[PDB]
């Protein structure tokens, strides 16, 4: 990831200033008291995040492969475009030489 | 204890909805493409042909000397219903005393007609309107406009006036 | 309101992403948002005709997710897919890069 | 078969959508605990406890409205506190569906000619109080001018070709202006000698020559082969 | 309301609906409702008949 | 909730940050006593900011000092200044103006870079 | 030298078999086909219902 | 006022209770919302001299168009409404009729020079700190929002030591010397 | 650029000559380095790896 | 492919890393080369766009956050890992009730 | 031109530029007129023409 270095990033503008949140080290009282469920909820918990990660990974292929049908889409049509122009601007000289 | 920054209140003409150009306080529709169409056959037309007629295709007929009927018949080699829609009818006549002719030819019991229901007697919007809602006419025409606006429209078979009798062209089936 | 959304927002979840719970299904492409009003309702099959839809009362379940877990073919699909997106998008991150600085350590 | 649904509003007032796995068209039940002609139903518990209200699903291949809504038609007329005038209520299939769609609060006027279909319309009236049934031809709607009064959408599923007329003279009859006019055709039973389009078309002709302005048509085609739904308005007068 | 100089128009509820450029100096205004005219006079020499409707 | 008052003494590059409040009397930098400040041979240059006015002024006041930065004599030269120049401010906000400026004047007369660097630096002759 | 060529070229009749196949299963992309009505019970629409979508020919 | 019909509409086209023709479209209106305009005539004061501006400017370019004096003038008032910051660039001399403008003249006002130095978040923001006596331009305090500030007397806009805004920016960043009061 | 010279004496003879990575990455041999003996310091257009090879395409 | 012969536009392969140099894994050619270019170029961009950010702060910048948001003691930026909907520190009773 | 003063010098250039720019300008785009309303540009035509 981009490092950006603590002397650039203290002299920064109050709305550049880069929001990095330090990490945990106390065992605190909240994270020590909270409940999680085991069994049938972790094998639910389990379940629906691999539903999930299928479910963003089968759209971001889909999207992806969308990109690269549109890029050569594009470039097909960019041709197909070229070509009528350059039919236009002869047509066009052709009227005019005629009138 | 009074505000800062006070302003004498006037009217927003960005916001004010009391005056006349801030009077302007989903559901989609993509029509599916006709049952009555392959990719751009219109495999659903069948003899007997109906075809709409205008105003230019008659005057090119009563030019070239063609029958209006017999001239659909000897291009189609099929059974023709001629149809004059009503704003094609009130395009003739608002041609003037010239096309007395034209309009009293187009006056024939052998040509059935159509009954428009809309304001004015833009023949070309009203043709284009009910032949892409329906797919079930032939359009015959000489307007160059009206003539891209059909071949361009698919589905829908083209009939015009060429030589010294009808042509057809995105009819299929002609012989 | 929210204690029952906070019942049923898995089943909900599972709605939402249809589009990869079964690898032949394939929706037609809407998003589904959570509906403002709704009601989560179960499908009386009648006493008319048996046995073809007829799901018995020994697996009768109470959400959309016990079925779905209970289904061992969709259990195998989602195990398999999972581990070969895992090694896919683990492919070349940090465990392959420490094993390539200790591969140029290890002479 | 014994699956959970989630049941949302569609945006047809009175019809909803149970989404699960595959989702389908539903609707309040009038009745509830039975079935009319062996559809499945849902029955959520919704909140003196929770009572158990149900819901039925509505079967394109079995209804031509139901095939209309769920191929997509921009305005159904026939809305939760309206009266509708059916005309054709073959047996109670679709007539059932209309009815609890238009609600308690509103009527359906299910009119049918043969007698074996009314005795069903009529043992179904009995639990759903929100129909009238007339039996009696929809040809002659004098026959039964004096049981019906200022209806707000005709639908019509008559399978005869002088259909257009059925629906005009019923609609001049007990139509309210601006009033929607929903239509079934059938290209087959209007005539075969000619297609399709040219039977629509010819329809179509026929509701403004009768001053009925089309608003839309839908061809159906996943659930029947050449039919068609055109929805119209009474318009009355100035279809320009 | 005929202020230091100009003449201001204001709506019910007080927001400034016109500074009218003419009608340098009033120090007399008076309404004609048949004819809609605001007729202003003042320390200049010129009476001036403005039409409230069309402007 | 405290009456605190913060400053800062630089010299090279080496900068000190003294926090003073009110309270019992003691002086701490980097978290040990000011009688611990190497290389201890200074640690009259540390001192002379309260030998020059008496410790009767820092009888009431807890300062603490944390120093970063620089070397040796350019850490005890941050130190006495931003000890110096706290308790002016100190003694400026919540003792007495007179007070203020007769610690201005003492700190001046033995020198004022007890209470102003001297920052910026060459000259192009 | 031959570039190399079709199975399907070899024979006039299976490259319109096969292109004819081609096109009709294209042809439930662009329309909604009418595939032979309702197979056993009706299990519900198996791909989706929209409720924004109406896909209807509005008139003029 | 009340939607009128359609033969009411047609019958009197021209009646119009808010917007006039001599209001001009509002712009006095306009611009004194833009940049928070207290008091009413500032437009129409800024709208003489930007008058006089462009009487000139038409007056001068109405000079053959080689002579010095007409180069000299244009070139000299080009370089005093750049210099006191109307302007934007003084290269072309179709900035003396088109660029000259009271939203020009308004921008340099104490306030949006504020805001445009991130000197205070919005405008309005500028005009309460302005007026509440936190801004001083060079050593004396600035206390009024219409106050003009020219290119290089842009570079002493700052706050007033002692101030809770100074105050608060400099223990944000917790840069805070007592000392110095601030 | 540890082997492709055997001496000194080669890569002054060598000197100036432009080399390329396998990536590309075009360069130029400066100077001979004094005590390893064929081992070389050259510029490049940026920062190549130690995965790579140079490459002086002689005739 | 007009008039190109189908074994012209063959496909040639690519070589390895040589077995000898084998420890500094998968020698690199210009596609890895450009992978890695282009993204220390954007990653300089973005730098560069910072380092200027912070040569034009402006220190006489007030906002109204900057009540809220507060600075460590190196100088850089605070940043609540908790909620900023919620409050880090919770109430006597509120302890009562979760205790 | 270096000595004509201000209305000559600017109906002087006007009439030079629009008789330059008349040949390969549009003749819709070339002389537009100043927009003026129908009751008075048709009584400035028919005094005008008086
Ligand atoms: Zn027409």
């Amino acid at each position: 990831g981009l490092k950006v270095p603590k002397a650039v990033q203290k002299e920064l503008p109050f709305k550049s200033q880069i929001h990095q949140m330090k990490p945990q080290k106390k065992k605190t009282y909240m994270a020590k008291r909270a409940v999680v469920l085991g069994g049938d909820e972790k094998k639910a918990r389990s379940f629906i995040q691999k539903v999930l990660t299928i479910s963003k990974a089968k759209d971001s292929k889909r999207k992806e492969q969308k990109a690269s049908q549109r890029k050569e889409r594009l470039k097909k049509l960019a041709k197909m475009e070229e070509e009528k122009s350059q039919r236009d601007k002869e047509k066009k000289k052709e009227y005019f030489a005629q009138n | 204890t009074r505000k800062f920054g006070l302003v004498k209140r006037t009217l927003n003409t960005k916001k004010d909805q009391r005056l006349k150009k801030n009077q302007e306080n989903l559901t989609r529709n993509i029509p599916q493409v006709s049952s009555a169409l392959f990719f751009q056959y219109n495999q659903a037309i069948k003899p007997p042909y109906q075809v709409l007629i205008d105003t230019n295709f008659i005057n090119f007929s009563i030019q070239k000397k063609v029958d209006i009927v017999r001239g659909m018949m000897d291009c189609l080699l099929a059974k023709c219903n001629p149809l004059i829609t009503d704003c094609v009818m009130a395009e003739l006549e608002k041609l003037g005393p010239k096309y007395r002719i034209a309009l009293k030819l187009a006056r024939d019991p052998r040509i059935k007609r159509l009954s428009c229901s809309h304001k004015g007697t833009y023949a070309d919007d009203c043709l284009v309107h009910r032949v892409l809602q329906h797919k079930c006419y032939i359009v015959a025409t000489n307007d160059a406009g009206l003539k891209q606006r059909i071949r361009k429209i698919p589905g829908i078979p083209l009939m015009s006036v060429g030589g010294h009798a009808y042509v057809i062209e995105k009819l299929p089936d002609v012989f | 309101d929210d204690n029952m959304r906070r019942e049923v927002q898995r089943d909900l979840l599972l709605i939402k992403h249809r589009a990869a719970l079964d690898p032949k299904r394939h929706y037609k492409k809407q998003r589904w948002e959570v509906p403002e009003r709704f009601a989560i309702g179960t499908i009386i099959e009648d006493k008319s005709e048996f046995y073809s839809s007829r799901m018995n009362r020994k697996e009768r379940k109470s959400t959309i997710l016990e079925t779905l877990m209970g289904d061992e073919a969709s259990n195998k699909y989602f195990k398999r897919k999972y581990n070969e997106i895992q090694e896919k998008s683990t492919s070349g991150r940090k465990a392959h890069y420490k094993k390539m600085k200790e591969m140029r350590k290890k002479r | 078969g014994g699956a959970k649904v989630v049941i949302e509003p569609h945006r047809h007032a009175g019809v909803y959508i149970a989404r699960g796995k595959e989702d389908l068209l539903v609707t309040k039940n009038m009745a509830p605990g039975e079935s009319v002609y062996g559809e499945k139903r849902i029955s959520v518990e919704e909140p003196v406890p929770p009572t158990k209200v149900e819901y039925r699903v509505w079967n394109p291949f079995r209804s031509k409205l139901a095939a209309g809504i769920m191929g997509g038609l921009d305005e159904l007329f026939i809305a939760p506190g309206k009266k509708v005038l059916y005309l054709g209520a073959a047996s109670g299939t679709s007539v059932s569906h209309v009815s609890d769609v238009v609600g308690p609060e509103g009527v359906v006027y299910a009119v049918e000619f043969s007698h074996r279909p009314g005795r069903e319309l009529i043992s179904m009236a009995k639990k759903r109080p929100n129909i009238i049934p007339i039996i009696e031809d929809a040809r002659h709607p004098q026959k039964y001018r004096m049981l019906i009064g200022m209806v707000d959408c005709v639908f019509a599923d008559v399978a005869q070709p002088d259909q257009a007329r059925i629906i005009a003279l019923n609609s001049h009859m007990f139509l309210k202006d601006q009033g929607g006019v929903v239509i079934s055709i059938k290209a087959n039973c209007i005539d075969s000698t000619v297609d399709a389009e040219t039977v629509f078309a010819r329809e179509v002709q026929k509701l403004r020559e009768e001053r009925i302005k089309p608003l839309e048509q839908l061809t159906l085609e996943p659930y029947e082969r050449d039919h068609c739904i055109v929805v119209g308005r009474y318009m009355r007068s100035g279809l320009k | 309301v005929a202020q230091k100089k100009y003449t201001f128009i204001y709506d019910h509820e007080g927001t400034e609906l016109h500074r009218l450029k003419q009608h340098i100096e009033a120090r007399h205004l008076d309404f004609l409702p048949y004819h809609y005219l605001l007729v202003t006079a003042g320390e200049t020499g010129w009476l001036k008949y403005h039409d409230v409707s069309t402007g | 909730a405290v009456p605190s008052v913060q400053t800062f003494g630089k010299k090279k590059s080496a900068t000190a940050v003294a926090h003073v409040k009110a309270g019992k009397g003691l002086i701490k930098v980097n978290g040990s006593p000011i009688t611990l400040v190497e290389p201890e041979i200074l640690r009259f240059k540390v001192y002379e900011p309260l030998l020059l006015v008496g410790l009767d002024k820092f009888s009431n006041i807890d300062i603490r000092v944390r120093v970063t930065g620089g070397g040796h004599v350019s850490q005890v030269y941050a130190i006495r200044q931003a000890i110096a120049k706290g308790l002016v401010a100190y003694h400026q906000k919540y003792v007495d103006e007179q007070s203020k400026n007769e610690l201005k004047k003492a700190f001046t007369s033995y020198d004022r870079t007890l209470l102003i660097a001297d920052s910026r630096r060459p000259e192009p002759k | 030298l031959t570039p190399k060529r079709n199975k399907d070229n070899r024979n006039s009749r299976v490259k319109k078999r096969k292109k004819y196949q081609k096109a009709q299963k294209k042809l439930k992309s662009v329309r909604a086909v009418y595939s032979g009505g309702q197979s056993g019970v009706y299990e519900g629409e198996k791909t989706g219902i929209k409720k924004g979508l109406t896909r209807s020919v509005k008139f003029k | 006022v009340r939607k009128l019909k359609h033969h009411e509409q047609k019958l009197l086209k021209k009646v119009d209770f808010l917007e006039w023709k001599q209001d001009q479209g509002h712009r006095d209106t306009q611009v004194m919302r833009t940049y928070h305009i207290q008091n009413r005539e500032d437009y129409h004061k800024y709208n003489r001299i930007c008058g006089d501006i462009r009487r000139l400017a038409n007056k001068l370019s109405l000079l053959p168009p080689t002579d010095p004096f007409r180069r000299k003038h244009e070139q000299l008032l080009l370089d005093k409404l750049y210099a006191m910051g109307v302007l934007t660039t003084k290269s072309k001399i179709s900035d003396l009729e088109n660029k000259v403008t009271v939203s020009a003249i308004c921008r340099r006002r104490l306030p949006v020079i504020m805001h445009r130095l991130k000197m205070a978040e919005t405008i309005q923001d500028a005009v309460k700190f302005i007026e509440q006596g936190h801004v001083r331009v060079g050593p004396n305090l600035i206390n009024d929002p219409a106050y003009l500030v020219t290119r290089n007397m842009e570079d002493y806009v700052t706050w007033v030591d002692n101030s809770k805004i100074k105050k608060t920016l400099l223990r944000y960043r917790n840069q805070i010397d007592d000392f110095d009061f601030s | 650029i540890k082997d492709m010279f055997s001496s000194a004496m080669e890569v002054a003879r060598f000197e100036g000559a432009q080399i390329k990575t396998v990536s590309g990455i075009r360069g130029e041999i400066k100077r001979a380095l004094s005590k390893p003996e064929g081992h070389y310091r050259a510029a490049f257009e940026d920062k190549i790896l130690m995965s790579d090879i140079v490459i002086l395409r002689s005739w | 492919a007009k008039l190109v012969h189908d074994v012209q536009k063959k496909q040639h392969r690519e070589r390895s890393q040589l077995t000898s140099r084998s420890r500094y894994g998968f020698l690199e050619k210009h596609k890895d080369y450009v992978k890695r270019a282009q993204d220390f170029h954007r990653k300089q961009s973005t730098l560069k766009v910072l380092r200027e950010k912070a040569k034009e702060r402006n220190p006489d910048e007030y906002y109204h956050a900057m009540h809220s948001r507060k600075t460590d003691a190196k100088g850089l930026l605070i940043s609540s890992r908790h909620g900023d909907e919620e409050d880090e520190s919770l109430s006597m009773d509120q302890v009562k009730l979760l205790k | 031109d270096d000595q004509v003063i201000g209305k000559a010098r600017s109906r002087t250039l006007e009439m030079r530029l629009n008789r330059l720019s008349r040949v390969n300008g549009h003749q819709d785009k070339i002389n537009k007129l100043e927009k003026v309303p129908m009751h008075i540009r048709r009584g400035m035509i028919d005094k005008h023409v008086k």
